[PDB]
Parts: structure tokens; sequence; C-alpha cells
């Protein structure tokens, strides 16, 4: 059933580009104020150039933030679409 | 830098 499930053209070698870090953009902004503040914590857990630096605010830096980073919210994001039944 | 992923999470 997988194939009519979907197929998913998917590069896990793609280059440092704005897009690639931005379509993680897109994920941070579909999730909800629970999630963001508990993921921008883990993302930035691992940058010290994290955010900006300022914590009061959310503005992920992933433009000019590492792709190493980047990953980590994809893992994140991965988790939260199999993990959102809660309990 | 160029497109910005400078998320703020527009909560409020």
């Amino acid at each position: 059933a997988s194939a009519s499930y979907d197929s998913e053209e998917e590069e896990e070698g793609l280059p440092m580009s704005y897009d690639e870090k931005r379509q993680l953009s897109l994920d941070i902004n579909r999730l909800p104020g629970e999630k963001l503040g508990r993921v921008v914590h883990i993302i930035q857990s691992r940058e010290p150039s994290l955010r900006d630096s300022n914590p009061d605010e959310i503005e992920i830096d992933f433009e000019t933030l590492k792709p190493t980073t980047l990953r980590e919210l994809e893992r994140y994001v991965k988790s939260c679409l199999q993990k959102k039944q809660r309990k | 830098r160029s497109v910005k992923v400078k998320i703020k999470l527009g909560r409020k």
C-alpha cells in the first residue's frame, strides 16, 4: 500500500540552500504555541548562534544557521507528525 | 541573509 500512500522523492544529500532550510520554516510555522517553544529549545540547544541570541522572541536563524542544526528540526517534525497523538 | 527562515512564530 506504500506505493498508493505516497512516494516522496526526497533527497538526503541536498546542498545548503535557502529553500532547503526554509522547508523547515514552514514546518515550525505549522506547529502550535506549545510545540514552537519546545522545539526552539531543542534546536537551539545545539547552536550558540541559535535564534539570534535573544530568547524573548522566536526567530529562527536557519538561513545563516548550519544544515546540521537544520536536520534537528526535521527530526522533531517527523516526530511531531507521528506523536501528534497525545494522552 | 536572503530568503528568511527567521520564523517569528506568529502566535501573537
